[PDB]
């Protein structure tokens, strides 16, 4: 009964900070970190960033680190993503995910927000 | 360099028959034996008491001899490090040089009583024939051989290794080398002259090694110790 | 017969002295000694002739194989490297840590992030791992 | 042999 | 990361035709045997869905068959029974090294 | 009443085995569960 | 005699179980124990009756 | 028997009251006086737990 629920889209204006979320739902939420995906096309995704909701500890692609960043409100089990700056080149669809081990040692996507977008 | 110890663990066992020792079928002596028949009551006793001992103290080895876990081993195991202990899968062929060199008379249970029989070379001097004249009687061993092979082999795949903390539960499963080098930094030797170093290193340790070749001899005390180990046997039932 | 097992005796009361002096008064790392189970506390009571002696201690189960490394490093800097005290660096199987390795006990499976209470400083080699990019324990 |  | 492509960059087939996809890596992705690749499934309105990875070609959330294979720097997914319903575009995943990059994909038609 | 006594080898034990790996990194064996 | 020669057997045993269990198993510290030349790693191989 | 059973008893009441110091640099000369699961704990921790 695992989802995510991600927060609904915006046009927001160039130089805001974009706030996204993706709660989650059906286990706890402490256990699993949380992965976000930028993709600008459906031939265009990219890794944005992890999470650990337990320890806080992240991850993020070395593009983003002067941008996005990530917090965990541990007592709502939802995720948080914000984007500092926006630019009309940041304007995609945004995917949280749950991490997993199907195999050892090896991470995977499993669960999927619904996903949402920004421009 | 090396040195060796050889520590004794167990007595032969053996039993005897305190019916056919005293007197031989005689029917005259039997019953005047009879009066007598509660010594050999004792004596049956309490030499089978000694034995149960003897079987005690193995189990009680072995099971500290025992891993939960350890390494496979395969030839060549060790690198540059001989490693001659290795077997020729087997015992060793230092466990046979061993044997070789020991000065015992030929093995009891097979063929056994058919060795006393003139069915074999008029040249036997074993004592082991006489065990059928004298009402001896030798006790094989618990442990079998080959289940002792089984566990010095063990013995050795917990090797690498004892290092990192306790090792009381973790199995390292490092190469040997490794090992070494752990235990070389243990005593205060830099980590940098290891490096250095290494088949230096496996040099020595081979040459110490190698003379173990020459360790067989009558000035080694240790195997000294085992040769008498096995004469104090052979007088006791002479 | 009385000489002699008095002597036995004797020299049985002296192992039970040293036991008492060893593997009932403090825990002991040498193993061998008291129960078969690395060590923890024991306790002693009377017993006819004698002392009987009972030794808790400690059974491992289920055993798994994970992989590890013999330490972690900056691969910018390959002149200061770490390596886990009481412990050791496994590669990650857990959710919960981002992180590519983790911390564990010995005596127990358990993961955990790698941390300087978990670390020393050791002089470089060459069998350990290069890590290029994310090494919070020192971060610098 | 098994107990009785 | 290492990058990773895909071809033939679409692919159209009959129903229940055998049918696969050729992925390949800048670099070997094997560690210590681990390999971490993923494959993942997306059609239009939806996220992606996870399928197989190196050691899973049952289980996490497919049939068997959806075969991953290759090693090193190629890998490959194969699948006997082709449907409709499996019409999607396909993706591989490096799980090995940070970005974690994947590739553009490639995307599945029926004739 | 009970039949007669059956003849068997002694069991031997074997130790749990790990593979001896030949890189910077190994197996490592650890166990997951305990007792008193 | 036996029974003599069977004592002192056990306690020889317990020895060599001392020392499986420390010069064997683990590098020891002590001095004493094992070759005089500090210690590093030890073998033990069958022998009769030992 | 040399010595009256009680005062054996007492002196393996000791032995049990002597538990907590189970260490800390010789513990000869010192006495913790903790609660008896928390000295367990210590000696948890002393097998790499
Ligand atoms: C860590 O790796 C282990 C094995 O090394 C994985 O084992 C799983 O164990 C659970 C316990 O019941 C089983 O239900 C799973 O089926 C096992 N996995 C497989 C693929 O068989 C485990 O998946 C890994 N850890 C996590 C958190 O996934
Ligand atoms: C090291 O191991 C080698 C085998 O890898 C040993 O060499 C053999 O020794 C026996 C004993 O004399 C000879 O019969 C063989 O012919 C040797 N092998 C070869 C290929 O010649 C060697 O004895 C071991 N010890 C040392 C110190 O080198
Ligand atoms: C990266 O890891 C390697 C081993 O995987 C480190 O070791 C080097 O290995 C090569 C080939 O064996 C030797 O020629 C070098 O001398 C080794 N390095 C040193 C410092 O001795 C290598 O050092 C690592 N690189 C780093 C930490 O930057
Ligand atoms: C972990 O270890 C515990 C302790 O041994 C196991 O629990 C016992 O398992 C045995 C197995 O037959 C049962 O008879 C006992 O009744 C159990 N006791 C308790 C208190 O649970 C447990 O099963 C082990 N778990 C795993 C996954 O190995
Ligand atoms: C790894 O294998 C090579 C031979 O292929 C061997 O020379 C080397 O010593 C091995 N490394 C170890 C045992 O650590």
């Amino acid at each position: 009964q695992v989802q995510l629920q991600q927060s609904g889209p915006e046009l927001v204006r160039p130089g805001v900070s974009v706030k996204i979320s993706c709660k989650g739902s059906g286990y706890t939420f402490t256990d699993y970190a949380i992965h976000w995906v930028k993709q600008s096309h459906a031939k265009s995704l990219e890794w944005i960033g992890v999470f650990s909701t337990y320890y806080g500890n992240t991850n993020y692609n070395q593009k983003f680190k002067g941008r996005a960043t990530m917090t965990v409100d541990k007592s709502s089990s939802t995720a948080y993503m914000e984007l500092a700056r926006l630019t009309s080149e940041d304007s995609a669809i945004y995917y949280c995910a749950r991490k997993s081990y199907y195999v050892d040692y090896v991470d995977a996507m499993d669960y999927w927000g619904q996903g949402t977008s920004v421009t | 360099g090396v040195t060796q110890e050889y520590i004794q663990t167990t007595i032969q066992k053996v039993t005897v028959d305190c019916k056919q020792y005293v007197c031989n079928g005689f029917q005259k002596c039997e019953q005047l034996l009879r009066e007598y028949g509660q010594f050999c009551s004792k004596i049956n006793q309490a030499l089978h008491g000694a034995n149960l001992r003897q079987d005690d103290s193995v189990r009680n080895l072995f099971a500290s001899v025992k891993s939960s876990q350890s390494s496979p081993i395969i030839p060549g195991f060790g690198g540059d490090f001989n490693l001659t202990l290795l077997e020729p899968v087997a015992r060793s062929a230092i466990e046979d040089l061993l044997f070789d060199k020991v000065t015992i008379a030929d093995p009891g249970y097979m063929q056994g009583y058919d060795d006393c029989m003139q069915q074999g070379p008029a040249s036997a001097r074993d004592l082991i024939c006489a065990q059928y004249v004298a009402g001896y009687k030798v006790l094989p061993p618990l442990m079998d051989v080959n289940m002792e092979a089984a566990y010095t082999s063990s013995l050795l795949g917990s090797i690498a290794g004892v290092g990192w903390t306790a090792g009381l539960s973790s199995f390292a499963a490092i190469p040997f080398a490794q090992s070494i080098f752990y235990r070389l930094n243990g005593v205060g030797i830099t980590q940098q002259v290891l490096s250095e170093n290494q088949k230096l290193i496996a040099n020595k340790f081979n040459q110490a090694l190698g003379a173990m070749q020459t360790g067989f001899t009558t000035t080694n005390e240790a195997f000294h110790k085992v040769q008498d180990a096995v004469n104090n046997n052979a007088q006791a039932l002479s | 017969q009385q000489l002699v097992r008095s002597e036995s005796a004797a020299l049985s009361a002296q192992l039970a002295k040293d036991k008492v002096n060893e593997c009932v008064k403090a825990q002991s790392k040498r193993s061998g000694f008291c129960g078969q189970g690395t060590h923890i506390v024991s306790f002693v009571v009377n017993a006819p002739n004698g002392l009987y002696f009972m030794h808790v201690g400690y059974y491992p189960s289920n055993h798994i194989e994970v992989v590890s490394a013999y330490g972690l490093c900056d691969a910018a800097n390959p002149t200061n490297c770490i390596a886990p005290v009481n412990g050791y660096f496994i590669k990650t199987n857990n959710t919960r840590i981002v992180d590519e390795w983790s911390y564990t006990g010995s005596s127990f499976y358990a993961p955990e992030p790698i941390t300087s209470l978990n670390t020393k400083y050791v002089a470089p080699q060459v069998t350990y791992q290069n890590i290029s990019t994310n090494l919070p324990p020192p971060l610098l | 042999d098994t107990p009785s | 990361d290492i990058v990773l492509t895909q071809s033939p960059a679409s692919l159209a087939v009959s129903l229940g035709q055998r049918a696969t996809i050729s992925c390949r890596a800048s670099e070997s992705v094997d560690n210590y045997g681990i390999s971490f690749m993923n494959w993942f499934q997306q059609k239009p309105g939806q996220p992606p869905k996870l399928l197989i990875s190196a050691t899973s070609n049952q289980g996490s959330g497919v049939p068997a068959r959806f075969i991953g294979s290759g090693s090193g720097t190629d890998f490959s997914l194969n699948i006997h029974p082709v449907e409709e319903d499996d019409t999607a575009m396909y993706f591989c995943q490096q799980s090995k090294e940070v970005p974690r990059t994947f590739g553009g994909g490639t995307k599945l038609e029926i004739k | 009443v009970p039949g007669e006594m059956r003849l068997a080898s002694i069991a031997f034990n074997h130790p749990i085995q790990v593979d001896q790996l030949n890189s910077s990194y190994f197996k490592l064996s650890i166990p997951t569960n305990f007792s008193f």
